[PDB]
């Protein structure tokens, strides 16, 4: 459970969003460990770098750690949380749909297709501004 | 088994076959409906699409949610299964998707139910190009209305959109209001000189046929979760409730003809390649514009060496479609695609005109599918983190615009559907193979259409413009068993009955003598109902 | 509208005497599914040959308030003539004038009702009427209460005949006045407790919520379906606001009748913050025609989660109701939840139609089996509704067959 907690804190730092599902995170950690056998060590190294250099957000960590070998792991974590997939094939396992983090920035206007916005004619309203990040 | 006798046997439980079976069982006949594919559940396909990878959602994968069975495979183009082989200069324009099962390819479709213009039924007589239908628009109008009422088609009831198909009755429902993207596109192209008008859709703007009103799930392709749109499985279910027998996983492969060239029986396989024999008084093939000519050519006899109903050598030829030109860009102002159905409006200004004697009539349209998957994938591909990632996702979801321009191809005898000599499926049946060319008609129409698409992008202030350099398929297959009055120049007659065999009807889109300008499945349904009338007349 | 027309709308007499949407109204032919069989409502239009055109005022009053036809044969108690037994003479004559004047005649005989022995003879119904104690002195105002309470009681008991469905029947299929408005099982549906009990009845409902439900059938905690949807759509939505207010006033004074095993109100069940697993569904890809999807959470997500959200709280604008805090999923008796899944919802109020598709064997959208329906209902009860309720496939099969067979119907075997 210590590894799961480490993964969840690293994910909350990398994505910048605290409200991350713990079952999705557990499945993601299981799949990452099944893919990379040194994933836990890389998580520990990333967290050690963050806690040692005192990076305020993921932007500072990304800018100051572009050339290090840990950057692909950070990018892969961000992409797995945002997209719900880890591999890049057409039969890859989907771990998060409608709770994936790329459907959230425009969720207040745009539909996540197989789930309904409010009501059979909701679209007759005017949409919100693009310059207003909703929530999460 | 070994008898499976019925008054009428239909081969293929698609929209045409199921509608025909329902009409026949409503009128006292006994119907046996066979389908090569399996039975499918709407909720299982919904789950399969939801668990389909986001890259297969961004790029329109409409076949992965439907599993392909080895005995009756259908086409999949994320990674290509090579079921339908395509050759020719415009092979990329014929890589179109089909689904095999009880319900057919209408399981996934935008449900755009269109009526052809009267001049589309006399194309050669009006413009000197293509061929004429065996029947006029006035003869199909009652069946058009019957199909629209059975399927529940929305329409712009009180509106002078453009010179279009004249109606005797209003649509069963009125078109639901536009989303933001459709309103913005309509205004922009109206300022550009184009008439953006509502698309008649087999959708529910109100509860209809015991099915819910459309809540804008925006997943009409490849699956509606709630049933607020028409699928041919509805007709199959209604026919089966009335006593029709439906046999899934029944790959018809052989036909027997007597001394009068009348089909006496058919033979169909099964997932374990056991042959079953079906005898009936009338045989109908409602499979596809691809599967019907394939079965006709596969079932060649000693009386019919070149194929069933192939005395004119025209079976499999004259393959038609609507060659499209896709285009994507980032609008200057937000468009917010996603409100409503996936295809809510279209530019029907160029459907007809005197130019149709030189180059093809076109249909320009905007895709209303949500851009959240594409925006998320693109923003992830740029290696953005933190707030910039979210800002990019929101901006590209608000600004991503997809445009298409579909053209009309003429019936060319060299666009064939010969059986492949190299590839076979698990039952040893050869794969379909189409050699496709688009013609100077569509090439000139496409030059003008590319100019128009660039004009649309410029009017919207588009950025990152990506126009496909090749023609794209549009999934509604027309031609293969052409209709006409001369037995030596056509496969089926005015009533969709083969000229060779009086016991066989072809209730398929392969019979249509012209592809037209817009989607062609409502015409197929109307023709199937016309063939139903003919079949009822023969057996009563 | 006319006084007789208003009384006919309030009495909802044009809903069972009209064969559905078609069947020109008051011509009869509607098949009420009684426990013994099918009873066909007769012709009511003032036709002198096939209708009741030759009915005098006395004969019409006898038919309405005592269940006796013009020829003297007893009427089956599919007529609420026990409820109509206490209508005032003025109301009866107003209804007679409405029938003989307002509605055009229809000359088409209705199907003859044929019931199995010993219910075939409509002469033992006199013994049934004597045993049921339905008479029946005309209604007079109880001066100890105000006028609104008296009008509400007249509407509930005499005109709108709520107790026809919300009061349980005894062994002889007669009203059980001891359990007044305590809920009953009517065919495949169940009319809940609508007494002033806070936890079992509608005592905890706000006055505005009750008024809105009776006027439209739509409330944040309760949506009308089954026979209630038709009652509201045909009769209650046309009543004046004064009538609905009087009905609410009388309903607030109905003595409480408690259920066995009740702790909180049916609309006060919170939702458990739990749901399905997206990852576990990856194994079920390439598995068309779901039969390996035996998980209740996965089945709810595939079939139900599009409209009611994955957390079961419905749409934001309220078109799709929240299954959390719902009087149907929150009931200890899961009869109405099973009935909703099997048959869907359909309610046209103010010319606007709710429709939930059906998910039974005859469904067009997604035909489910008894086991799948039971699994989905169990998931809904455990996560969104009453956690003490349970659904089995046999219960769903029983609801499909028209509910449990009454003991008296054993005589027809
Ligand atoms: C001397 O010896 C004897 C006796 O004495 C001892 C006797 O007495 C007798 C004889 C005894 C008898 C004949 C007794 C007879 C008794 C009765 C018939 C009385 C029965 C009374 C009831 C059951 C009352 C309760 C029911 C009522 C009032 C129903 C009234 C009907 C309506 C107003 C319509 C209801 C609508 C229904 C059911 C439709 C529901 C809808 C759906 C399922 C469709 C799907 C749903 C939706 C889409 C949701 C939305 C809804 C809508 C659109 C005998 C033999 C005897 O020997
Ligand atoms: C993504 C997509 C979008 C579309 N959008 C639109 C649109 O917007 N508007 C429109 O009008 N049309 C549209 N279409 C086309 C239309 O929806 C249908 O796909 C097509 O018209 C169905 O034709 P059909 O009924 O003749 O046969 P299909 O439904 O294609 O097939 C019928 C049946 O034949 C069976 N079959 C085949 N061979 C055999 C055999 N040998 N033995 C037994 N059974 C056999 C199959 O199993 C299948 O179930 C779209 C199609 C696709 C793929
Ligand atoms: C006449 C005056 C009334 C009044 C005040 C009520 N009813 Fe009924 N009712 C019926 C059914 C089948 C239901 C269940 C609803 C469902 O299946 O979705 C109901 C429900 C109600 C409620 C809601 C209670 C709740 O907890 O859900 C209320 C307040 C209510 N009713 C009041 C059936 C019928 C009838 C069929 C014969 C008739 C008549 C009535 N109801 C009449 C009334
Ligand atoms: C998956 C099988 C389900 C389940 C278990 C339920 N629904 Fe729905 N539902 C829909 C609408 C429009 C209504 C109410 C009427 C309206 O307000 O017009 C409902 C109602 C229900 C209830 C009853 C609620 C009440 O308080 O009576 C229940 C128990 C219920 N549903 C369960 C709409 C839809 C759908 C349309 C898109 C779909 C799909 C479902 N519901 C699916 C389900
Ligand atoms: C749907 C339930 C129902 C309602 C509500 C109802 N009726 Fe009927 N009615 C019946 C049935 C069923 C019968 C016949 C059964 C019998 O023979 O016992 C009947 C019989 C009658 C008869 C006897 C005529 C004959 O030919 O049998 C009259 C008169 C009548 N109803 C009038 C009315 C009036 C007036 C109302 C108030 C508007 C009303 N009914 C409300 C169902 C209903
Ligand atoms: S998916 Fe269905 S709900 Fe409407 S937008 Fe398409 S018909």
């Amino acid at each position: 459970r210590d590894s799961i907690s480490d993964f969840m804190q690293l994910s909350a730092f990398a994505t910048g969003h605290k409200n991350l599902d713990l079952n999705i995170g557990s499945a993601l950690l299981l799949a990452f460990e099944a893919q990379k056998h040194d994933f836990s060590t890389q998580i520990k190294a990333l967290r050690e770098h963050i806690t040692k250099n005192n990076y305020q957000d993921v932007e500072a960590l990304d800018a100051a750690m572009k050339d290090d070998p840990l950057h692909p792991t950070l990018i892969q974590i961000i992409r797995a949380w945002y997209s719900g997939v880890i591999e890049d094939e057409t039969n890859a396992k989907v771990y998060a749909f409608e709770k994936a983090l790329m459907y959230q920035p425009s969720r207040d206007v745009v539909v996540i297709p197989t789930y309904a916005h409010n009501g059979p004619n909701y679209w007759v309203s005017e949409p919100a501004s693009v310059d207003v990040m909703p929530a999460f | 088994n070994e008898t499976l006798s019925a008054d009428v046997v239909i081969i293929g439980a698609g929209i045409c076959g199921s509608l025909l079976a329902h009409k026949l069982v409503r009128n006292g006949l006994s119907v046996l409906l066979l389908d090569a594919g399996p039975r499918r559940d709407r909720s299982q396909i919904v789950e399969n699409w939801r668990n389909m990878p986001p890259d297969n959602k961004s790029q329109y994968d409409y076949a992965t949610p439907y599993p392909s069975v080895p005995w009756a495979p259908h086409t999949n183009y994320f990674p290509d299964n090579n079921y339908l082989i395509v050759k020719g200069p415009d092979r990329t324009a014929y890589k179109q998707g089909i689904i095999k099962g009880v319900g057919g390819t209408t399981w996934h479709w935008a449900a755009s139910s269109w009526r052809y213009l009267p001049n589309d039924f006399k194309l050669h007589s009006t413009y000197g190009v293509g061929r004429d239908y065996a029947m006029s628009y006035d003869e199909l109008e009652p069946y058009y209305y019957e199909a629209e009422c059975e399927m529940g088609v929305m329409g712009p009831n009180g509106e002078e959109i453009t010179p279009s198909a004249p109606r005797q009755n209003p649509w069963p429902m009125t078109s639901m209001p536009y989303g933001y993207g459709d309103r913005t596109f309509t205004e922009i192209v109206s300022k550009l000189g184009f008439s953006n008008t509502p698309v008649p859709q087999a959708r529910n703007s109100r509860p209809y046929d015991g099915r819910p009103q459309c809540c804008g799930n925006n997943n009409c392709m490849p699956i509606c979760p709630i049933g607020a749109m028409y699928n041919g499985v509805y007709a199959a279910i209604k026919a089966e409730k009335l006593g029709a027998k439906i046999i899934p996983n029944a790959v018809v492969y052989a036909m027997e003809t007597d001394a009068k060239n009348r089909i006496t029986a058919i033979s169909f396989y099964d997932p374990d390649k056991q042959s079953h024999r079906v005898v009936a008084k009338t045989f109908v093939i409602a499979a596809n514009g691809i599967e019907t000519p394939k079965l006709l050519l596969l079932a060649a006899n000693d009386r019919n060496p070149h194929g069933i109903a192939n005395s004119s050598d025209l079976v499999g030829r004259n393959m038609m479609d609507h060659p499209g030109i896709g285009m994507s860009f980032q609008s200057a102002e937000p468009i917010w695609a996603g409100g409503g159905s996936v295809q809510m409006s279209s530019i029907t200004n160029f459907r007809d005109g005197d130019f149709r004697s030189e180059y093809a009539a076109t249909q320009i349209g905007y895709n209303n599918t949500a851009q959240n998957s594409r925006a998320g994938m693109k923003a992830l591909s740029m290696g953005l983190v933190g707030k910039k990632l979210d800002e990019e996702i929101r901006r590209r979801t608000a600004h991503g615009v997809d445009i298409y321009a579909n053209h009309e191809v003429l019936p060319d005898p060299n666009n064939r559907l010969v059986l492949s000599k190299d590839y076979k499926d698990a039952l040893g049946i050869p794969h379909p193979e189409v050699t496709y060319d688009v013609g100077e008609y569509v090439r000139k129409s496409a030059a003008i259409s590319r100019q128009r698409l660039m004009d649309i992008a410029k009017a919207m202030g588009g950025t990152e413009i990506e126009m496909t350099p090749y023609f794209t398929p549009n999934n509604h297959i027309t031609g293969g068993t052409i209709m006409g009055h001369d037995p030596r120049d056509s496969v089926v007659d005015k009533w969709l009955r083969t000229h060779d065999h009086s016991n066989l009807f072809l209730a398929t889109g392969a019979t249509m003598a012209a592809s037209g300008t817009v989607n062609s499945t409502l015409t197929m349904a109307a023709l199937s109902l016309r063939a139903a009338d003919a079949i009822l007349n023969d057996l009563k | 509208i006319s006084r007789g027309h208003y009384l006919a709308i309030a009495a909802d007499c044009a809903a069972c005497h009209t064969n559905g949407r078609d069947g020109q109204f008051l011509a009869g032919g509607y098949a009420i599914s009684s426990p013994m069989g099918n009873i066909y409502s007769t012709n009511i239009t003032p036709s002198k040959t096939h209708g009741i055109g030759n009915y005098t005022l006395e004969q019409f009053s006898k038919a309405l308030r005592h269940g006796i036809r013009a020829d003297g044969a007893q009427l089956y108690p599919a007529m609420p003539y026990d409820a109509y037994n206490r209508l005032t003479d003025e109301d009866v004559k107003s209804l007679y004038a409405y029938i003989m004047t307002e509605v055009k005649p229809v000359d088409a005989p209705s199907p003859k009702t044929q019931l199995p022995f010993p219910f075939s003879i409509r002469a033992s119904l006199g013994i049934w009427k004597i045993a049921a104690r339905i008479e029946g002195k005309p209604y007079v105002f109880d001066h100890t209460h105000n006028d609104d309470w008296n009008r509400g009681r007249y509407l509930v008991d005499e005109l709108a005949h709520c107790g026809e469905c919300h009061t349980p029947r005894n062994f002889l299929l007669a009203p059980n006045q001891s359990a007044y408005l305590a809920g009953a099982d009517i065919g495949s549906w169940r009319a809940p407790n609508i007494t002033n009990a806070p936890q079992s009845g509608i005592g905890s409902w706000s006055d505005q919520d009750l008024f809105q439900y009776l006027k439209t059938g739509k409330t944040a905690h309760a949506r009308a379906a089954g026979p209630m949807a038709e009652a509201i759509e045909h009769s209650l939505q046309y009543l004046p606001d004064a009538d609905i207010s009087a009905i609410v006033t009388y309903l607030r004074s109905v003595p409480a009748k408690a259920e066995s095993g009740q702790t909180v109100a049916n609309f006060e069940h919170a939702g458990r913050p739990s749901s399905y697993s997206v990852a576990n569904a990856n194994s079920r890809r390439s598995n068309s025609t779901l039969t390996k999807t035996t998980d209740g959470a996965a089945l709810y997500e595939a079939v139900c989660a599009s409209c009611h959200q994955s957390d079961g709280k419905g749409s934001k604008d309220g078109y799709y109701p929240s299954l959390v805090g719902n009087t149907t999923t929150g009931q200890l008796n899961p009869n109405d939840l099973i009935a909703s899944i099997l048959y869907g919802v359909d309610r046209t109020t103010d010319n606007h139609e709710i429709l939930m598709p059906a998910f039974g064997p005859d469904s067009l959208v997604q035909p489910l089996t008894d086991e799948q329906i039971a699994t989905i209902a169990d998931y809904v009860l455990s996560h969104f509704g009453n956690a003490q309720a349970t659904v089995s496939a046999d219960a769903v099969k029983q609801v499909r067959a028209g509910g449990k067979q009454v003991p008296l119907a054993k005589l027809a075997s």
